[PDB]
């Protein structure tokens, strides 16, 4: 019953941890989505202001 | 593997690479660059966005060149990033299944299992998680927002 | 005695712990506990994962910490299971030693002799090692799928 | 090479290559060189004057004899002011784009973007596009009051 629970607890205990990186993937993403947003502004500026200046 | 963006994602990108063009030879930091990873339609960890930015970088100067840019970006498009199967994700430490972890609860979930985040990446989670606003963090709304950009 | 364990083990002795450990903080519980030893690359048999909660927990409380965890898998890699000793002791529910246990002789057997098992996971037993059939308990097989860790 | 101008040429261009020669190298200056262009119909930019003289500068000091200074003609003859493309520069500084800029918005630009104007310059072509001087540029005026010659 050691290694028979084992494995069977193995299952689940695996599909939990695929579990909480599939979690993560999906959550990380939403953290840098302003701060590229920030950059897009403010660089997109500086290409406005390069045609500005040609 | 740069083929895997949209065309519009592609021009986008050739304007966002310009943007992080510090280098101006047509190089550009991929630290940086690590914030675009997260941003048009990709969900990586940031395990995912350490490998991409450091296994990618072909050319190896610390500054990632534009094709190369369009080869990170479709990395994170390969992974199954689905809605259903993560409720089904939360359902496990969600034992009463009607959408809600306490927000305690959620921090546990991943400061410790899987990708362990980091703190900084956990108090933006449980705000943007607890949409509602009430210490509880509700992860069906918050599958909405993350399926949202 | 948290100290007979490998980094090997305790890294993902912790992650599959942190799987249940709180906050980070290093904490779970016992019942908890034997959910997670189970899912370590090891098999452990109850009487030794209460004998060890009984000189970790030295009062019995429940409540164990990580460093309390490292404490119990340290001897969890003495009484470690191998892969020829489950090997032969299938061969023993076999009374004539035909090679394979029959129908409900498994069923009757771990439900009442040893660390005792219910119908059900009987029934979950015959789906993992009964690969013959419904009645023909192949050990050869079964312990070919759980030395799979 | 210093044969590229014709007679014509030659001849318009030499006499006024004089008239704000005052260093005397059988060269010009930078400042008197622009004056001499733009007294010459031709109405270049102080980062043209630096290309083609840099270019066809055998001394590297900034000083061009007329021998390259028929170089440096011809090109301005190749730069010939192009109309319609100052007009357009006028409807992305005033993002409307509908032919009239405050003094003030188009100052935010000659002062910040391209060869940034000095505030005398600025004022003068105040009172050239808006012939009234007050303050409004009418660059639908400012272009071709700039076309006479």
């Amino acid at each position: 019953q050691s290694w028979f629970r084992g494995c069977q607890v193995r299952a689940y205990m695996r599909h939990l941890n695929r579990v909480v990186t599939i979690i993560q993937k999906w959550w990380r993403s939403y953290l840098g989505r302003k701060f590229y947003q920030l950059v897009v502004e403010a660089a997109y500026y500086t290409m406005k202001m390069n045609l500005y200046n040609e | 593997m740069a083929d895997q963006l949209t065309e519009e994602q592609i021009a986008e990108f050739k304007e966002a690479f310009s943007l992080f063009d510090k280098d101006g030879d047509g190089t550009i930091t991929t630290k940086e660059l690590g914030t675009v990873m997260r941003s048009l339609g990709q969900n990586p960890t940031e395990a995912e966005l350490q490998d991409m930015i450091n296994e990618v970088d072909a050319d190896g100067n610390g500054t990632i060149d534009f094709p190369e840019f369009l080869t990170m970006m479709a990395r994170k498009m390969k992974d199954t990033d689905s809605e259903e199967e993560i409720r089904e994700a939360f359902r496990v430490f969600d034992k009463d299944g009607n959408g809600y972890i306490s927000a305690a609860e959620l921090r546990h979930v991943m400061t410790n299992l899987g990708e362990k985040l980091t703190d900084e990446e956990v108090d933006e989670m449980i705000r943007e998680a607890d949409i509602d606003g009430d210490g509880q963090v509700n992860y069906e709304e918050f599958v909405q927002m993350m399926t949202a950009k």
